[PDB]
């Protein structure tokens, strides 16, 4: 399928909120683990390009981003799997993504490219839909940030 | 009494399982994050004459699967306990597949709690 047009699938999330400190501690848990796997892929993207690390830490990530209801995180994550089993040779925009979003007035006031990152044989047209992924990935983490900080009412 | 181990390659994943099974009066909880951990855990728990009354087992999980992890677990540790999928395919056709390992029940993910309540009232031996 595509991506979902909603960042939070507030079904599944509130299945997590109805066991509350837990959940906000739960979302700053994965918010690091994000992190950490973004910069992890990069180190990927930039150094030993293994396609079967990139798969792997997709698969990571998409487990918790799952979890917690934030799809199209997930959803990324599952195309990186893809392009990084080679199975997939596309992935689309920034703009055509962002323009699936539920709700556009999100993206007022903020440089949707901010978190982008670059780098620099059949793989490197894998490679590169994987840097594109990751950026647009980046942007996905931030946009599900604001609204679960709006949610909280801090900044998380 | 009850002692459950965890087996879910994300900690996350992890505590929002915890999370339920705390809330459902269980606090003895261990976690594995792979095939091989959880099985080094029963047998482990197994070196000390003891035993979980519950495995929660990962499906799709890299190095060892939860279908290995359990197969391993029954054949060489002897474990005759209930083993319950964690899985995002409750598809008829993946539900047997776990059959055939050696689980005996599933939780689709995400796992929904009064899902987790009725598969511990069902097969958790000594569950409150």
């Amino acid at each position: 399928s595509t991506i979902p047009s909603e960042i939070i699938n507030w079904t599944i999330l509130n299945e997590i909120i109805s066991m509350d400190d837990f959940s906000k501690g739960l979302i700053i848990q994965f918010i690091d683990q994000a992190q950490t796997t973004f910069a992890q892929m990069q180190r990927q993207l930039d150094g030993e390009k293994n396609l079967t690390e990139l798969d792997n830490l997709g698969h990571f990530l998409k487990g918790s981003s799952a979890a917690l209801g934030l799809q199209r995180i997930a959803w990324v994550c599952e195309r990186i799997q893809n392009l990084g089993r080679k199975m997939e040779h596309f992935f689309p925009n920034k703009t055509e993504l962002v323009n699936t979003l539920s709700d556009k007035s999100i993206i007022n006031g903020i440089n949707i490219d901010e978190d982008d990152e670059e780098i620099k044989d059949e793989n490197s047209i894998y490679l590169i839909l994987i840097a594109k992924a990751l950026n647009q990935s980046r942007l996905e983490f931030k946009l599900a940030r604001i609204e679960l900080s709006k949610y909280y009412n801090t900044n998380l | 009494s009850v002692k459950i181990l965890v087996v879910e390659d994300n900690h996350v994943n992890q505590e929002v399982i915890k999370r339920m099974l705390n809330l459902e009066g269980i606090e003895n909880i261990e976690l594995a994050c792979d095939g091989q951990e959880a099985f080094d855990k029963v047998k482990e728990l197994t070196s000390k004459g003891e035993n979980y009354n519950m495995i929660f087992m990962d499906v799709q999980m890299p190095k060892v699967d939860g279908l290995l992890s359990t197969k391993m677990i029954r054949r060489d540790l002897g474990y005759t306990s209930p083993i319950v999928a964690l899985t995002a395919f409750a598809d008829d056709s993946n539900i047997k597949e776990c059959l055939e390992s050696g689980m005996n029940g599933f939780l689709s993910k995400p796992i929904k709690r009064p899902k987790l309540k009725t598969i511990l009232t069902e097969f958790c031996a000594a569950y409150q």
